[PDB]
Formats: structure tokens, C-alpha cells, sequence
RNA sequence: GUCCCUCUCCAAACGAGAGAACAUGCAUGGGCUGGCAUGAGCGGCGAGGGGCAGUCCCGAGGCGCUGAACCUUGAGGCCUCAUGCUCAGGGAC
RNA sequence: GAAGUCGGCAAAAUAGAUGCGUAAGUUCGCAAGAAGCAUUGGCUCUGAGGGCAAUUGCCAACUCAGAACUGCUUACGGCGGGGAAUCCAACUGUAUAAUUA
RNA sequence: AGCAAAGAUCUAACGGAGAUAUACAACAUGCAACGUUGGAUACUGGAGCGGGGAAGGAUUUCGUGCCAACGGCACUCGU
């Protein structure tokens, strides 16, 4: 059982979820399908953009989206006082990486 | 909270509009707290309220254009898109000579 | 407009005094039957023409 | 590059002159032949010269690998690769 | 303008001429010069800096002596008999504290008419 | 045992269907296969031209590294060729 | 490639600028952008077109033409299809606000 | 039925009753939506969703509070 408060990066290849997607809908399309993609493997809801992945994405506008990138994703654990059932959420922020090819996915140690 | 009066008055002081308005998003309880023109111009002059440089409309694309376009480069026959005459009116030449 | 005369400023002017909402306790007099104030108005709707 | 969505074909195939109904990877009945046959067309004997394994990605013009390492030949990642050596 | 241009001309550009006599700026280096963050190394290479990147006419690295380059004492000085833009000194300095990366540190600004300071941020 | 939630796409307006159920299933990477047409950077052929007295520069193109760079399954190409994720599946009759 | 259809309706087409060229008819004004042909980039040069001061010296702002080399996947926006004739009104104009211009 | 002209929003922190709301871990059991500030992206494109006046309106101006009704969706915002 993988601990709480673990952090991983890997690619998301955008290119293949974005495909003829109109064109005014692609760069806030691309963040739900990360939020969705981070939040079903790290199986958590409250996934949170930092600026520096929020501005990678849309650099190049709403139309041209990066075909992919590297994210960081930190998982911690905040419950709010009262709560019945513990609440977990992710940071995702953006890692600058010059090529892509030969990164795959590797958990940060801490 | 809102800052929506300090913005306003902070822009009829600074001589900008918005856009150029900077209100620090750290101190807001300390920004609200101003009420007064008074009050706004000790945020401005304390750091809390920043005017903002303009954004670059840069000439020197242009710069570099005129220059070749002052050796003869970029005008040609095809890059005419009007008659000679309002390009250089014979008039003007006429009155030249 | 800027401009207007006098006499009709002041017709505005006691039109703007009637808006007022019934006092709360006018609404206690024994044998009362005013509620709200039915002559209200609103510049956005029933425009007096002065 | 295999059979476009489908993938190379690993056991003992029919092959079969014309179209079949369906898309790839669905299931299909072959049934022995109700309708009678006695015709020239329907008993011959099919002796095949060339069967295309050119890629149906494209426009294939190699039928094997080795018609393409012999079109093109050392390569910048072939290049490479013998520095592993 | 006359005579048109050429390129293949914007090869050795003339610079206008100061007839008077001499001129002279100064880059003050002494308050970030005392804390260590230079050394005599980086003003040794201070110098050199601008002994090889100043552009006299239309090139750089070749200054013949109009333009003098001396380290006296801990203030850099330059004294030009062509005219420059004092503006185009606090442009090189700069240019050098981004290859050292020390210019989220020290910046510099003008504390008289003829020279610049470094000193560091609040 | 069936249905929902979840994942896949031979199905699909929504239902329904075919399926999967810790499974190379999903993710990314590699290699195939294919498209385009030789990337950025740097370096000694070029109509001409400018300095200093042959040199040192300005110059569209060009040549070399370079069939290179990039893209390649996504409404959903191939190959387990590698690693990564899963840690009592939840709920309803 | 108009076979469509009441009918080329709708769409396509034409297209900037420069040079050459341009019919019948005519109230001699036009017709006329008639029709039609050709040129166009990028780069490095060359010529011509001036002001001011005392032949000489110093300077600004642009336009046009010509050449060599090199490139085209014919590649923003904007922007006329044209010709042969008949009927009617000479022309510009006005005119049924909400079916007739 | 429909609420389809005028391109378009996104993210973080803070506000707010509007939540991270649970009888043998987290997704599978509190969803969606609001304001302000900072950042990002985009539109208007000087014949302007720019700045001032007439006619007409007449307190809509301004500050504090506030969400019953009203702004054909929503407001913590508002004419």
C-alpha cells in the first residue's frame, strides 16, 4: 500500500486526447482531462493546477496545445476538522523537460 | 472582500486605467482598510499598490525594414498595390521641377 | 440633460421625497390599513414626463 | 505492420476471393455451399502467382523487411545502435 | 540621406567623432567589490569584459587607443575620444552580470553624471 | 447470480449491444509500419560589397553533419519488446 | 461541364499594379478596364531625380529605372467575368414605410 | 418547444451559510455555482463593450449594509 504524501511525474500524451477537438475548447479541455487523468491514479477528486503547468498549456493559446507533458504530482492529506472520512488531493505542476523521448514514469522519492 | 473602491481610486490617482493597476495580493486585508484618496496614496507610496510598465509595442522590426526598404529592396512591381499616380502623384513631381 | 428650469426641477424634487417607504410604525395606529406604500415608483418603469 | 485494428494473424486462415460482411475481428460462420454448383466459374482450380504483403498503412511498396533494408540500408538509428557494440 | 547605404557597408560603421577632447565614464564596482561576491578574478575579467565585447566603429574586441579601459583602484573607467551613449555602458554591464547570473543581485544605477554604481537590491 | 459505478470499442442520438472484472488491462517509453522532405545549432560554395594593408568582416541562397527533425492511434495502426500503476473493487436488488 | 431548371437561381469564375494592344456603332463626348497578350518574389549592386554654404565642402527625405545571382508548393486580406443582338425608357433623379423599384 | 448573432475562457490563494457535509484507507457516497486579488489566454482595434455633450430620462451617480422579490441560467454581484 503506497503511502500518503507521495510524489511521482510522468508523461501524459495530450496530443491523442485532444484530437478534433474544436479548437476554441482545446487548451480548458486539456486541464480536465489531466485533472482526470492524474485523479484516477492517484484516485483522488481536488486535483490542482499550479501556474507553471496552468501556463504551459496555454502558451501557445487556446488552438496549439503541447502535444505532451511532463507533470509533477504530489499527493498530501487535508481533512477539514469534523470530517467522517479522510480527504486527500494532488498538486500537479508542470516540470520543463527539453525532449520527451525515453522519460516514461518514475516516482519521485522524496 | 473587495478591493473594487481601492482599484478605483488607485487608478484615478496613479493616471492609469486597469490593466496597469497593481493591487498585492498578499496584504489585501491591508489594502482594504483603505477608504480615502488620502489613505489609498500611503499604500502607493508603501508598495502595496504598483502602476505597471506598459506593454512592449516594439518599432524596431520596423526599424530594420525601413533600412532595406531604403536600399530599394521590398518595392518592386509586385509589391504595388496602387496606381502610380497616387503613389507619386505627376503633380507633385511637376511641381518639383 | 444639464438643462431644465426651475419649476421643473422642483416637481422632480418633490416626486423624489415621495418615494419613501411607509414607516414601521404608522403601520401600529389602531384601526390601520396602509401596509406598503402603493404610489411607489421606479425611473425604470411609469415615467412622469415634467 | 500487420492488419490495420487487427494485428498479425497467428493460426490457420481461410482466405477468400471477394468481401465478407462485417468489420475485422468479428466472428463469421462458413457453411458448406447451399446453392448447386456446376459452372465453369464455381469449379476451377485456383493456382495463385503473388499474394500482397505490402503495408495496408499507406501505400506499402515493400512486400517483406528486407525489400525495405535493402531500399534504404544504414540508417542514422542503425548508425547508432552498432555503438552499443 | 545622401549617399544610399549598402549592405556589405554595415561593416565598420562610422561613429561621429568628439572633436573637444576627451571623455569619460566610470563604473563604480566598490560595494559588491567588498563583500566578495566579486573577486579581483571577476574584475579582472570586468575589464577584460569590456576590452573584448565594446564595438568601436562597427566591430569589437579591436579598440585602438581612442577608447582607454583602466582598472584604477576599484572603479572601472573609460575615457573615449569618439562619442558614446553613456547609455550603452549601463547596457554592456548588465549584459555581463547575466552570464555571471548575478543580476537578481546587484544592480546598477547612476549616481553621477559621468559613472554608474553597483549596489544590491532591498 | 443480475444491474449500477469503473475500463475497452466489432455497438451507439439517449437506452440497448459486444466485452473486460488485478487482465499486457491501463499508462508512458522502445522498436516496427507509415506521412513529410532533410530540423535547430555550428562550420570552410556564393552575385556582389565594406574595412585595413593579402587579409578581416557584410550577403539571399547553397554544401556538410542529415532520408535528418517532427509526427505515428487518438472515435480508439502493429509488435510484450521494456518498465510504471492496482494492494480486500464500491454500491443496489 | 447547364445535359439541371420556368430561367445559369445558387455556386464557381474574373480580379491589384505596370507595359503593349483594343472592334462595330456614335450626338465625336465616348464605346473602353472593350476584347486580348505579358511582367511581378528574395537578394546583392548600378543609374537618374535635390538642398545649403563658401569649382569645392557638408547634408536630408523618398521615388523610379536597369543589371547579376537565387527561389516558387503560383500560396493572407482586398479586388471587374467578358462578347454578339432584340424590346422599353434618352440620361442623373424620384417612387407603393410592411409582397410590385 | 426552447433559453443556438456579437469568438472564451483557465488556474491559485483569499472571501462566503453556499463544505473536503458519510453508520472494516483515499476514487467508486456533497454535486454544481458565486465574488475579489495575482497570474495566464483572448476579444474590441481610434467609424472602439474609449473620453465628453444635445433630445429623452431624473437620483440610475456615491459609501455602508443586504439576497425576500427582481436582473427569463446564476450570483456573495447590481442600474
Amino acid at each position: 500500500r503506497k503511502p500518503d504524501a507521495v510524489s511521482m511525474e510522468a508523461t501524459i500524451h495530450l496530443s491523442k486526447l485532444l484530437k478534433k477537438k474544436t479548437f476554441s475548447k482545446r487548451a480548458p479541455l486539456a486541464i480536465k482531462r489531466i485533472k482526470a487523468f492524474v485523479g484516477r491514479l492517484m484516485k483522488t477528486k481536488d486535483n490542482r493546477i499550479d501556474a507553471s503547468l496552468n501556463t504551459y498549456i496555454w502558451h501557445k493559446g487556446v488552438k496549439g496545445v503541447p502535444g505532451r507533458v511532463r507533470v509533477l504530482i504530489q499527493r498530501k492529506s487535508e481533512t477539514t476538522e469534523g470530517n467522517k472520512h479522510k480527504h486527500f488531493y494532488t498538486v500537479i505542476s508542470n516540470v520543463p523537460v527539453a525532449s520527451f523521448k525515453g522519460l516514461t514514469t518514475k516516482t519521485v522519492e522524496q | 472582500v473587495s478591493l473594487k473602491l481601492q482599484a478605483r481610486l488607485a487608478s484615478s490617482i496613479l493616471g492609469c486605467g486597469r490593466a496597469r493597476v497593481w493591487l498585492d495580493p498578499n496584504e489585501a486585508v491591508e489594502i482594504q482598510n483603505a477608504n480615502s484618496r488620502k489613505s489609498v496614496r500611503k499604500l502607493i507610496k508603501d508598495g502595496f499598490i504598483i502602476r505597471k510598465p506598459v506593454k512592449v509595442h516594439s518599432r524596431a522590426r520596423w526599424r530594420k525594414m525601413k533600412e532595406a526598404k531604403d536600399m530599394g529592396r521590398h518595392n518592386g512591381v509586385g509589391r504595388r498595390e496602387g496606381s502610380r499616380e497616387a503613389r507619386m502623384p505627376s503633380k507633385e513631381l511637376w511641381m518639383r521641377r | 440633460g444639464r438643462f431644465k428650469p426651475l419649476a421643473v426641477k422642483k416637481k422632480y424634487a418633490k416626486k423624489m421625497n415621495q418615494n419613501k417607504p411607509v414607516p414601521y410604525w404608522i403601520r401600529l395606529r389602531t384601526g390601520n390599513r396602509i401596509k406598503w406604500n402603493e404610489k411607489r415608483r421606479h425611473w425604470r418603469r411609469t415615467k412622469l414626463n415634467y | 505492420g500487420g492488419f490495420v485494428g487487427y494485428g498479425t494473424v497467428r493460426n490457420d486462415y481461410v482466405m477468400l476471393k471477394g468481401s465478407v460482411s462485417g468489420p475485422r475481428r468479428r466472428v463469421m460462420t462458413l457453411r458448406r455451399p447451399m446453392a448447386p454448383q456446376t459452372s465453369r466459374q464455381l469449379k476451377e482450380k485456383i493456382v495463385l502467382k503473388f499474394i500482397d504483403t505490402s503495408s495496408k498503412i499507406g501505400h506499402g511498396r515493400f512486400q517483406t523487411k528486407k525489400e525495405k533494408n535493402q531500399w534504404f540500408g544504414p540508417l542514422k538509428k542503425d548508425r547508432i545502435r552498432r555503438e552499443e557494440r | 540621406v545622401a549617399v544610399r547605404a549598402k549592405v556589405g557597408s554595415r561593416s565598420y560603421v562610422r561613429q561621429k567623432q568628439l572633436a573637444k577632447g576627451k571623455k569619460v565614464f566610470k563604473i563604480d564596482c566598490s560595494i559588491p567589490a567588498a563583500d566578495g561576491i566579486f573577486s579581483e578574478d571577476v574584475l579582472g575579467n570586468f575589464e577584460q569584459f569590456f576590452q573584448d565585447n565594446t564595438k568601436l566603429n562597427g566591430r569589437k574586441g579591436k579598440l585602438s587607443d581612442k577608447v582607454r579601459l583602466s582598472m584604477n583602484d576599484n572603479v572601472l573607467t573609460i575615457s573615449t575620444t569618439m562619442a558614446y551613449r553613456k547609455k550603452y555602458f549601463k547596457y554592456l554591464t548588465k549584459k555581463f552580470l547575466k552570464k555571471k547570473d548575478l543580476r537578481d543581485w546587484i544592480r546598477i544605477l547612476a549616481t553621477g553624471k559621468g559613472t554608474y554604481q553597483l549596489k544590491y537590491f532591498n
